[PDB]
């Protein structure tokens, strides 16, 4: 069978508004490997984000994690949307400061 | 260091 | 203190889009020291760690080898799995494998570990023997009698014991300032009321290496875990992780609860509550 991907957002460091931050999108206990992450600011994808070489874990499921820098404020909104062949559409989790 | 190759012909599943 | 080495290989079939894709990644402990993608531009083992830069071009080209051989083989293997379960030539399928040596706090071998998957389930294992083997089905048993026939056990446990843990001691010591170094949690709880009669506490670890944590909530010295939510062990990015674990409580009920972290780099178990 297959397994569907957990999905956290989060910053590297505490978050501060107006400090250069970097925005984190780790999925894991996915299978098949592959997999479709972006990261949004304001709805919008950014380019450029990158991500870890495909590894797993002891009970064979896949972990990934996708990064770009970003500076938190206090309008603008990020998320992450991710896409596998699990999800009938692609999941979008909402970035909060405090997860 | 990864597990070398064999002598002989590496072993397929 | 203790330390291993792995090496993590995924084989994926695609009909239709080329010959499969081999992929292979080495950690020792929770750090990726070195990478190697059929699917790169030019494939070739390439660092993912600064200590293992020092290695010379022959290590590389070794690596290299190894990696383009195994990269054939699991083709052919993947061809023969296929085969075993009786499926057609039109999915996609993935061969995993899992391997490396376990040394104890002296640098003793404490074990070796050998372990392959198809599609995400157990297919077959080395035993702790390093001499024998587990097949999970009928098909796995294929393998294991042609492995069997071919004393490939024998090469594993060569390995395992030998090149295996020379290599992981060489490069816990090149990068003995960040393997052997173990960095403890930053700690703090935070307040979240949820309405007028619950508020959520929730506990955090940040910056700590290696991942392998301990954190739990007690309330008047009883573990939570039933009503405790506790996220996967995160990576920072900096070569640290984050963690945290929650719990809703009571109002006015917030200094029965303490939260609990255990980590290799604190000499002793801290123990936290919420500080308004």
């Amino acid at each position: 069978i297959q397994r569907t991907p957990k999905i956290q957002v989060y910053s590297r460091h505490p978050a501060e508004n107006g400090k250069s931050n970097f925005l984190n999108c780790y999925v894991s206990g996915f299978h098949p490997s592959d997999i479709e992450v972006d990261l949004l600011k304001n709805g919008e994808r950014i380019e450029k984000v990158e991500h870890s070489d495909l590894s797993f874990s002891k009970d064979w499921s896949f972990y990934l994690l996708y990064y770009t820098e970003f500076t938190p404020t206090e309008k603008d909104e990020y998320a992450c949307r991710v896409n596998h062949v699990t999800l009938s559409q692609p999941k979008i989790v909402k970035w909060d400061r405090d997860m | 260091l990864p597990e070398p190759l064999p002598q002989g012909q590496l072993t397929a599943y | 203190g203790s330390h291993s080495m792995r090496y993590f290989y995924t084989a994926m079939s695609r009909p239709g889009r080329g010959e499969p894709r081999f992929i292979a990644v080495g950690y020792v402990d929770d750090t990726q020291f070195v990478r190697f993608d059929s699917d790169a531009a030019s494939p070739r083992t390439e660092p993912r760690a600064p200590w293992i830069e020092q290695e010379g071009p022959e290590y590389w080209d070794r690596n290299t080898q190894i990696f383009k051989t195994n990269t054939q083989t699991y083709r052919e293997s993947l061809r023969n799995l296929r085969g075993y379960y009786n499926q057609s030539e039109a999915g996609s399928h993935i061969i995993q494998r899992m391997y490396g040596c376990d040394l104890g706090p002296d640098g003793r071998l404490l074990r070796g570990h050998d372990q392959s998957a198809y599609d995400g389930k157990d297919y077959i294992a080395l035993n702790e023997d390093l001499s024998s083997w587990t097949a999970a089905d009928t098909a796995a048993q294929i393998t294991q009698r042609k492995w069997e026939a071919a004393r490939v056990a024998e090469q594993r446990r060569a390995y395992l014991e030998g090149l295996c843990v020379e290599w992981l001691r060489r490069y816990l010591e090149n990068g003995k300032e960040t393997l052997q170094r173990a960095d403890p949690p930053k700690t703090h709880v935070t307040h979240h009321p949820v309405s007028d009669h619950e508020a959520t506490l929730r506990c955090w670890a940040l910056g700590f290496y290696p991942a392998e944590i301990t954190l739990t909530w007690q309330r008047d010295g009883e573990d939570q875990t039933q009503d405790t939510e506790l996220v996967e062990t995160r990576p920072a990015g900096d070569r640290t992780f984050q963690k945290w674990a929650a719990v809703v409580v009571p109002s006015g009920e917030e200094q029965r609860y303490t939260c609990h972290v255990q980590h290799e780099g604190l000499p002793k178990p801290l123990t936290l509550r919420w500080e308004p």
